[PDB]
């Protein structure tokens, strides 16, 4: 036979608590990483792109070549 | 316009409304990672069988719980705000156009050189030509030349209504007796639609608004064929 | 600002009725004398048929409807006009 | 002694797990709503002017 | 909250009953009338 | 033993985790051997045997708290029921459909769908990454 | 005049069970029931002119 | 300047009203208008619970100003405790003639 | 003076969304000026400005009832 | 007997049960109108007519849940059953004017009805802006009559926030403070100031809008100098106290609820919560004119109403973060009462982050009047006032009734009407932000998914209404009596048996000063 | 007095269940039916 | 028994019967705007005018008659009646707004000018300013009243509460008499709204106040009050000084300030 | 304020009270289970043995169940407290839930 060592018994909810408080800020960081990269970075990048070399005459004609506009054949 | 299963904003068609699509998306992550750590923590204080039930104190606690909060509202008040006096600042328009509202129908007035007005009705769904949408076609398109600051002036002659076009970030009331004014400046040609935004009576859901942006020349001579 | 009037050291209805008859009932008096001295008809204006007065949207619920409730047919004109 | 949870639970859980499932399914697929999805991947555009 | 067995026990078809009566009383009168929409309107 | 809506105003029993030494013993009053083992209960515990022990624990607390803490069936009956009456709800939309319900606007018939799919990208709705963004204008068909 | 308030204080205690509204005496039960008369008539009243302006006079 | 003629509520108050301006007179509280004041609550000097039945429904804050009163009915008989602090009262019946 | 006229420009007392003023201000101005002119002989050309600015600016609507009103002798503001 | 206990009561226990009873029956009414708006928008296309009888409706819909299905339910219902038991009180402290609150409702009520049946209705919105509500584009007696209801609806809360007043200040043990009152009857006492200086603002605005279409005035009709502007700000600064009237005595419900279900003595904080409560009351008067954003105000004007609408985040969420810490280290009972406290928790607190994205005017801009403006206030209402009061109702049904829920019924309803609400409800966002406007019958096609599912969403709650009315059923005929009930020493409204007496504290509490 | 306990605070009756269906079934059905009587009405007139 | 000191009221059909005469009223008016008839709105006024008098006589039966007004009873209905004032504050405050918001910007239709064009506003030197010495009078008068029914002294106290009550009667038909000889009325757009309608409902509220002082009057007569005792005067003295001070704002907004 | 060896002093103390009566027992284990802790052995030991001076052996019994409820999901706690308590519980004869069958649901 053997002794059971003590354990700890005192603040368990209290240390439960810090224990996953830290968790929640952790994961709320490496949620905001990935929102700024898989949302906002990324519509900044698609709107960069579509105008980086857009030429807005030749969408105009593309549009008025299918029919599109009452004002202009 | 919308198109089916959209989750969020109309893709921009104005700089400023680009601007509200980026400080939305800022202020949405917010929202996102406030209301998961609630939910977060919920679930923490509910999953465990260990309890501490006697008197609790409560000041250390509540300045985090208010300063946190503060800093997170400052944070997004800053982009707000800016983005509030963008739109105010004083941009030097080369048009004006006048909308009035009605029941139920908008009708145009450029005005600035020739008396060139007209009324604008939803083409009614028996009447559509094919491949065109359902309640959001008009008649006659509010003409306007693309990549120029425009200043529009809003008002009724009847009850009121609201001149709303989603993708250039544009909602101004129509009040009787009340002149509003907004700025518009499309970075593309095409077709940008909305729809009366103050309740307004029987065919308040029908009673549209479809600017075609065109250059400028084009513009000319479309107004100039509607005198 | 005490007024100029000045007094206490004590209390209370005889000061009150003092201020009621010494104070108070005159200053009633002498506006009465003011008032009943620039009273008595003044000269009517030309009628203008002004579209923000003489307001009419729905009948009044009396009389013939285009009347207002203590008209005077000396200085209210109706939307046409004062009274023949 | 058990009680009603103990003795009809599971076949409650099942059955109406079961039933919700196939009269979603139906009422989905097989009444003519018109959910109005994408066209995104799906349609093939046609010739309109 | 503890509480005493009941005075006057609803059994699993009494409360079928008035699970249904109770059902009806909402469904029916309604149903009533939006089956009789076209009725009233293209009247 | 009988509690009575009457006496709600004195000091009652309840058996719960947080408060495991209520106010008075389950049971009051007591049967001659039951009088007897309270006597016995005076002298050494050693004494007593295994069934009195138990038997005068059950004369001070109703369940022990394994009892009163055990888990049960209730979830199976709950998201069962829960289900049985979202699926009900179905027959509802679906009597619906079948008797208010006419027909949708023809604007949802298939040709006209795909002819104005075509148009909404001939006018290039939403190009950045909602609509337009979606199509190839260069091999003519939905980006992969 | 003369300080009677003695006598209505006597009146209005006195140990026969009726509610103040009604414990003057028989003039408060006339104007009761005038009062609930008028108030359950009109009341109605005020449902048939409901009814009557419920529909088109035409 | 000034005469009489206004009774007084000596004169004139009847019914409750002058019960309660009579028993202040006396300084006494038929009528709970006063907050009782505490002994030092121990078994010996109790808090003296006056009721009109056989029980009366205690308040005690505990400490002073705690936000939380903790209720419980006292009953004729033995002191009892409040379940929180432990301070004693004990209830005195009787009467409304007291 | 100022032509190639474009739209009304900027005014710094109407700096507001509400522009029902400007409009009123400059229709008032041009009647003003125009009575000012014609009466004193000289040429109602130089109220130009006014005219152009409140053309852009009004509602139809809002130009032909206060013409009318002129006309009627009901026009509420002074000219 | 039954006319004297009944039709003249005197006593706020039964004045209580008429207000549930009434508050109950109008909830049936708002869930039919809102059940004839999903219909109308769950498929493309028009069932019903065109804008007018659907804003009839929806316009009714509005008006009945708020003032007669939660306004009674809060306030007149468990304000007037728990206030003066958690206060030790004898009853209210104008028992008889509590009357005749109750009783202006049912007429109320049949003005609102009498509103919908003559001529074609008031289509306004409940806000009822001229001039669409002025006598000529809503010509006879419709709106006449909705604004008469609103006066008695007005006159009946007036009445009854200065007696909760009254009684909250004056007829408490002559030893407890105001801080020694439980935080339901602080909610009260604060919703009920509130109430006492808004409504007389809005009545001051609807009578300006009954003399401009009966009395030839012109307070908001540009031909006479009025402006109809003028009308929404009168309006509003009553309409955005009165949310927060609708929401207060339900924070005050939720901080019982979850105290009493964690097994704790004492909600966390509790000066804190005062605190938020009374600070929430204040800046809830300084910021209704985020209603207005887009009507044209000044840009230092929408800058000022964008950061003092933000502000009130602050004390709300002191209130969510204690609520969280009251729960902590609590021995949780998880009773159906429970389960609707914490969907309030998490729905409210969605509800109130929208409602900080609208509090931006740039981005409200492109918001406001949308449906995102819908799933905003249907999160606070639906998920927040109603689940405070199916909460509060499954709790203190057995101190009103002396009878038992079936809990597993209970449970199950709870579930359903989870699902159902979110299911109705977050879709809106989807179709706010793509641009679909409020007040509609029919929508452009692309809008039809989410529309359909918001729809079969709203069937699913009217399942739970109907099952609703069942278990209370079910608890009656049954009749399971009360015996005991946990944790009385801190709820003092439990403390005289269920149901109390129809007198209680005769003889007053003993709380001594020390 | 009045009648005090359970069943007896209340102005309805709950001494038989059925009766109680009945009255229930009335009360909240009549307040849940009156909106579609009210469109019915407002469709019939116009 | 009770052993508290507050008052259990006897059960009582007045709230209903002023509920009832609020419906009837209000279903009046609305047959009298659209129905051309003014039968239902006179049953309700009279349902009305009866219930208030048989509930505030039931008041003086409990109190003066029966003695439940304790100073507990009596400090509740203290608050009750300052929460009241403070209500039909808050009332008044909405059309001081209406007035601000159109006067201090005048639209095109009125010339855009306060007062409007067309618009010959009463001088506030005539009539107006006799109105408000009239008023502010009277609250120096009632303030006598007080003071003599606190000393005991019954003559003076009738004298005093009469001559305000005949300065509350002077002012309603001073008002009455300038409403006649107005050049505008309530249909002379934003100006006569504002006009009317704020001093119109002021002028009920004089009404009010002045029926008020004469229940007073009467009951002094019938020695009710005591020197201590006399809280349906108080009310009334603050419900007095609350219409002079609604005047005072209406005369300094819009008879001086807006001619 | 207080070392954890204080605040296990004065509980020692509160139950080592000789003439402890049932009442003040109740009070000290219902208040002592509302921390966030598990009694240590030597505090139980003391509330044992006033439940033995009050001739009390079911509360001793709920006094161990209530040990082991406290310690939530840490199973290694409440063996290790009945280990510690052997000499106490052969001594006063105290029997322990698990001994009792008191442990089945
Ligand atoms: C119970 C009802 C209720 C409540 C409580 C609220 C609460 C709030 N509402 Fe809402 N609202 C309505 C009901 C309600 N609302 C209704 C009915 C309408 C439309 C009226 C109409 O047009 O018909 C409306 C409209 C409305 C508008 C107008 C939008 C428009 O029409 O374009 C705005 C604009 O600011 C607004 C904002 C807010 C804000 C900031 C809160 C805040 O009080 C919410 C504060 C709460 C929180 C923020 C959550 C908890 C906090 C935390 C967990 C701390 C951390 C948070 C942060 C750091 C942000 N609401
Ligand atoms: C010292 C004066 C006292 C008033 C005596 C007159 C009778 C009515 C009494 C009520 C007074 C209150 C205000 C109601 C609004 C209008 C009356 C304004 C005062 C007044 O009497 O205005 C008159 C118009 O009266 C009109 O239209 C009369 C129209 C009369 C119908 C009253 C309309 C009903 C109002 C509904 C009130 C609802 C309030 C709700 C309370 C809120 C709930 C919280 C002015 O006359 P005029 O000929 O236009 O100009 C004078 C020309 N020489
Ligand atoms: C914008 C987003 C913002 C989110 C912010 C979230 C904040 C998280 C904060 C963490 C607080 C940490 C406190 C840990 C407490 C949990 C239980 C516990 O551990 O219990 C005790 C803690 O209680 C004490 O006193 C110390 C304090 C008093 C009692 C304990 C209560 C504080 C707990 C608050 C819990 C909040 C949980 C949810 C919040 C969202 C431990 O006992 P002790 O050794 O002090 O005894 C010593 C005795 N003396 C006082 C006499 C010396
Ligand atoms: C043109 C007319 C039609 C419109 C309707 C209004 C008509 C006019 C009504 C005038 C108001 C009359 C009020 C009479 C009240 C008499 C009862 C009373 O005054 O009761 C007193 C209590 O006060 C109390 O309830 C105080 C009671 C407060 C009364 C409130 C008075 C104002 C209410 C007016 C309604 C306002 C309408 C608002 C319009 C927008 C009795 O206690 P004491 O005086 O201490 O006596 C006891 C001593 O004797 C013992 O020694
Ligand atoms: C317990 C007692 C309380 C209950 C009281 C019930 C009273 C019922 C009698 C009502 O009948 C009358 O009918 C008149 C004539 O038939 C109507 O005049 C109306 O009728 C016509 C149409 O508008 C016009 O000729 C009139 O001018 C117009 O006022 C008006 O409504 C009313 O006097
Ligand atoms: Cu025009 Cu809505
Ligand atoms: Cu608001
Ligand atoms: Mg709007
Ligand atoms: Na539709
Ligand atoms: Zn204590």
């Amino acid at each position: 036979s053997t002794a059971l060592a003590k354990p700890q018994m005192r603040g368990l909810l209290a240390r439960r608590l810090r224990f996953h408080i830290v968790g929640a800020f952790m994961v709320s960081l490496g949620f905001a990483t990935f929102y700024k990269f898989a949302v906002a970075e990324k519509r900044k990048k698609a709107y960069a792109d579509f105008y980086r070399n857009y030429d807005s005459m030749k969408d105009f004609e593309e549009m008025r070549k299918a029919g599109i506009f009452q004002s202009a054949k | 316009m919308a198109y089916p299963m959209q989750l969020g904003f109309q893709d921009a068609t104005s700089p400023i409304m680009e601007e509200l699509l980026h400080f939305h998306d800022h202020t949405l992550m917010i929202v996102f990672l406030i209301s998961s750590l609630v939910l977060y923590i919920i679930s923490l204080m509910l999953t465990t069988k260990l309890t501490h039930t006697s008197t609790m104190d409560a000041q250390e606690v509540e300045t985090i719980w208010t300063i946190l909060p503060a800093i997170i509202l400052i944070l997004i008040a800053l982009p707000s705000l800016r983005i509030l006096y963008m739109m105010d600042e004083i941009n030097n328009p080369s048009l004006t156009v006048k909308t009035m509202g009605h029941q139920w129908y908008w009708s145009y007035e450029y005005t600035d050189y020739e008396d060139l007005s007209f009324d604008s009705y939803m083409i009614p769904t028996s009447e559509l030509k094919p491949g065109e949408l359902r309640l959001l076609e008009v008649d006659n398109r509010v003409v306007l030349p693309m990549e120029m600051t425009i200043r529009m002036l809003v008002s009724s002659e009847d009850v009121l209504h609201s001149w709303a076009v989603p993708s250039l970030g544009l909602k101004t009331d129509a009040i009787p007796g009340r002149l509003n004014q907004t700025t518009l400046m499309s970075s593309r040609p095409g077709l940008y639609y909305g729809q009366c935004s103050e309740i307004c009576g029987s065919n308040h859901s029908f009673m549209p608004i479809v600017l075609e942006l065109v250059p400028l020349k084009y513009f000319e001579k479309w107004s100039a064929s509607m005198l | 600002a005490s007024a100029a009037k000045g007094d206490h050291g004590g209390t209370g209805a005889r000061t009150w009725r003092f201020l009621t008859f010494g104070l108070a009932l005159p200053s009633v008096a002498l506006c009465t004398l003011n008032s009943w001295l620039h009273s008595g008809h003044r000269e009517r204006p030309a009628f203008i048929p002004y579209h923000h007065l003489r307001i009419r949207t729905k009948p009044f619920s009396w009389g013939d409807g285009n009347h207002t409730f203590f008209h005077n047919p000396r200085v209210n004109p109706l939307p046409t006009g004062y009274e023949k | 002694a058990p009680d009603f949870h103990d003795k009809y639970g599971n076949a409650v859980l099942a059955s109406g797990a079961t039933f919700c499932v196939a009269v979603w399914v139906y009422m989905a697929t097989q009444i003519g709503i018109e959910w109005n999805p994408s066209p995104v991947g799906r349609v093939t555009p046609k010739e309109w002017r | 909250i503890t509480a005493k067995p009941a005075k006057t026990p609803t059994s699993p078809k009494e409360q079928a009953i008035g699970l249904s009566v109770t059902f009806l009383s909402f469904l029916l009168p309604a149903g009533w009338v939006l089956y009789h929409l076209d009725n009233y309107k293209k009247s | 033993s009988v509690v009575k809506s009457e006496d709600y105003a004195l000091p009652s029993y309840v058996d719960r985790r947080d408060y495991p030494l209520p106010d008075v013993a389950h049971v009051k009053n007591l049967s001659a051997s039951q009088k007897a083992l309270k006597e016995k209960e005076k002298a050494s515990w050693s004494s007593l045997s295994i069934d009195e022990k138990v038997e005068l624990y059950r004369l001070k607390f109703k369940e022990s708290f394994a009892e009163m803490n055990r888990s049960t069936n209730e979830w199976k009956t709950v998201v069962g029921a829960a289900m049985f009456f979202i699926g009900f709800t179905a027959l509802l939309l679906i009597w619906e459909k079948h008797y208010v319900y006419g027909p949708i606007p023809h604007t949802f018939e298939e040709e006209w769908v795909a002819k104005q799919t075509k148009r909404m990208l001939d006018m290039k709705v939403a190009p950045i990454q909602g609509f337009s963004a979606k199509w190839d204008y260069d091999k003519n068909e939905w980006k992969k | 005049f003369e300080n009677r308030v003695a006598e209505k204080q006597k009146l209005f205690q006195e140990d026969n069970g009726l509610p103040v509204h009604l414990k003057g005496g028989a003039t408060d039960n006339i104007l009761y029931r005038v009062t609930m008369t008028l108030c359950l008539g009109g009341t109605l009243y005020s449902l048939y002119c409901l009814g009557w302006a419920s529909f088109p006079h035409k | 300047a000034s005469g009489g003629g206004v009774p007084t509520d000596e004169e004139q108050a009847t019914g409750l009203e002058r019960e309660v301006m009579l028993a202040a007179r006396k300084g006494q509280d038929p009528y709970n208008i006063l907050a009782p004041k505490a002994t030092s609550g121990t078994k010996e000097d109790p808090n003296l619970v006056p009721s009109i039945t056989n029980k009366r429904i205690v308040g005690c804050i505990c400490e002073e100003d705690n936000s939380t009163v903790i209720w419980f009915w006292l009953h004729k008989g033995e002191a009892q405790r409040c379940p929180s602090c432990g301070t004693h009262y004990k209830l005195v019946p009787h009467q409304l003639a007291h | 003076k100022i032509k190639n006229y474009q739209t009304a420009p900027f005014d710094s007392r109407f700096p507001n969304q509400n522009q029902t003023r400007n409009c009123w201000q400059n229709y008032l101005d041009f009647h003003r000026c125009e009575k000012a002119m014609t009466a004193k002989g000289g040429d109602v050309s130089v109220c130009e400005w006014y005219r152009r600015v409140y053309k852009s600016l009004c509602p139809i609507s809002w130009v032909s009832t206060w013409d009318d009103r002129r006309a009627e002798g009901t026009f509420p503001g002074k000219i | 007997m039954f006319i004297n206990r009944w039709l003249f009561s005197t006593n706020h226990k039964d004045i209580g049960t008429l207000y549930l009873l009434f508050g109950a029956w109008a909830g049936m009414v708002g869930t039919a109108l809102s059940l004839l708006i999903r219909a109308e928008l769950g498929q493309p296309g028009t069932l019903l007519g065109d804008d007018q009888i659907y804003n009839v409706v929806v316009t009714a819909h509005a008006f009945v849940m708020i003032f007669f299905m939660v306004m009674p339910i809060m306030i007149g219902g468990f304000g007037n059953w728990l206030v003066p038991l958690m206060i030790g009180a004898p009853d209210m402290a104008f028992p008889r004017m509590n009357n005749m609150s109750f009783w202006l409702l049912p007429p109320s009520f049949l003005l609102l009805l009498a509103s919908s049946m003559v001529e074609a209705g008031a289509g306004t919105g409940w806000t009822v802006y001229p001039p669409l509500a002025g006598n000529l584009a809503h010509a006879g007696a419709s709106v006449d009559l909705t604004i008469f209801s609103l006066h008695l609806a007005g006159v009946s809360s007036i009445l009854g926030a200065i007696n909760f007043i009254t009684t909250i200040i004056n007829m408490k043990p002559p030893a407890m403070s105001q801080y020694q009152t439980p935080l339901f009857v602080w909610s009260v006492m604060i919703t009920a100031v509130l109430l006492l200086l808004s409504l007389p603002v809005l009545a001051a605005g609807i009578t300006m809008l009954l003399t401009d279409r009966n009395l030839n005035t012109t307070f908001f009709d540009p031909a006479g100098g009025g402006d109809p502007i003028l009308y929404q700000h009168l309006f509003w600064f009553f309409g955005h106290p009165e949310v927060y009237i609708l929401i207060l005595p339900g924070f005050g419900m939720i901080s019982h609820i979850v105290t009493y279900y964690s097994g704790k003595k004492e909600p966390f904080g509790y000066m804190g919560m005062v605190w938020a409560m009374m600070s929430i009351g204040f800046l809830g008067f300084i910021v209704w004119a985020h209603h207005m954003f887009t009507v044209g105000m000044d840009v230092d004007t929408r800058a000022y109403f964008t950061s003092a609408t933000m502000i009130i985040a602050i004390p709300t969420g002191v209130k969510v973060f204690s609520w969280l810490a009251t729960l902590h280290g609590g021995n949780i009972k998880w009773s159906p009462a429970m389960m609707w406290a914490l969907g309030f928790i998490f729905l409210f607190t969605v509800g109130g982050l929208t409602g900080i994205v609208l509090a931006n005017s740039s981005l409200d801009i492109v918001l406001h009047d949308t449906y995102y403006v819908v799933a905003h206030f249907h999160y606070v209402l639906s998920m927040g006032a109603v689940f405070a009061i199916m909460g509060g109702f499954v709790h203190w049904f057995p101190l009103f009734s002396g009878y038992t829920l079936n809990d597993t019924w209970a449970k199950i309803h709870f579930a359903i009407m989870f699902v159902g609400v979110n299911m109705t409800f977050f879709p809106q966002h989807f179709l706010g932000l793509s641009g679909m406007p409020r007040r509609y019958s029919d929508y452009p096609d692309a809008y039809t998914m989410w529309n359909t599912i918001s729809s079969m969403g709203s069937f699913i709650s009217l399942t739970a209404v109907m099952l609703m009315v069942f278990i209370i059923w079910e608890a009656f005929a049954s009749k399971r009596e009360v015996l005991t009930v946990d944790l009385t020493t801190t709820n003092l409204e439990w403390l005289n048996g269920c149901p109390p007496p129809y007198h209680t504290f005769e003889e007053p509490t003993y709380v001594n000063l020390k | 007095h009045y009648e005090e306990g359970p069943g007896k605070n209340i102005p309805f009756s709950v001494e038989n269940k059925w009766r109680l269906l009945a009255m229930m079934t009335l009360f909240f059905g009549s307040g849940f039916a009156a909106p579609f009587f009210i469109v019915r009405h407002q469709l019939l007139k116009k | 028994h009770q052993t508290h000191a507050y008052h259990m009221v006897n059960p009582s059909p007045w709230p209903l019967t002023g509920a009832l005469s609020a419906l009837l009223m209000t279903s009046g008016l609305t047959m009298w705007f659209h129905f051309n008839s003014m039968t239902l709105l006179m049953i309700g006024l009279t349902t009305n005018m009866l219930t208030m008098y048989q509930w505030w006589r039931d008041v003086i039966r409990e109190s003066t008659f029966q003695g439940h007004h304790t100073p507990a009873v009596q400090k509740g209905l203290r608050y009750g009646m300052i929460l009241f004032i403070i209500s039909e504050v808050l009332f008044f405050t909405g059309f001081f707004w209406a007035f601000y918001h159109s006067s201090l910007a005048p639209t095109p239709e009125l010339g855009g000018c306060w007062p409007p064009t067309g618009i010959h506003p009463l001088n506030p030197l005539e009539v107006p300013l006799l109105n408000t010495s009239v008023l502010l009078a009277s609250g120096v008068s009632i303030t006598w009243a007080h003071h003599s029914l606190m000393e005991g002294d019954r003559k003076h106290m009738l004298q005093a509460l009469f001559i305000t009550i005949t300065l509350g009667v002077y002012f309603t038909l001073l008002q009455a008499s300038e409403y006649y000889e107005a050049p505008f009325t309530i249909s002379d757009g934003v100006y006569g709204s504002t006009f009317f309608v704020a001093t119109g409902f002021h002028g009920l509220h004089v009404i009010i106040g002045s029926t008020f002082l004469i229940v007073c009057f009467f009951r002094q007569l019938k020695f009710h009050f005591t020197s201590n005792h006399h809280f349906g005067f108080e009310a009334a003295a603050w419900y007095w000084h609350f219409v002079d001070v609604v005047w005072l704002f209406l005369y300094v907004s819009i008879y001086w300030w807006g001619s | 304020h207080e070392t954890d060896e204080e605040f296990d002093a004065r509980w020692v103390t509160y139950f080592n009270k000789p003439d402890i009566d049932a009442w003040e027992l109740r009070k000290g284990m219902n208040t002592l289970v509302g921390y966030d802790l598990v009694p240590e052995p030597k505090i139980i030991d003391a509330a044992l043995r006033a439940c033995r001076r009050l001739n009390d052996f079911a509360s001793a019994v709920r006094i161990l169940e209530v040990v082991k409820d406290k310690a939530g999901p840490h199973k290694e706690i409440y063996p290790y407290v009945i280990q510690e308590l052997r000499p106490t519980l052969n001594e006063l004869g105290i029997s322990t839930p698990e001994e009792l069958g008191l442990d089945k649901v």
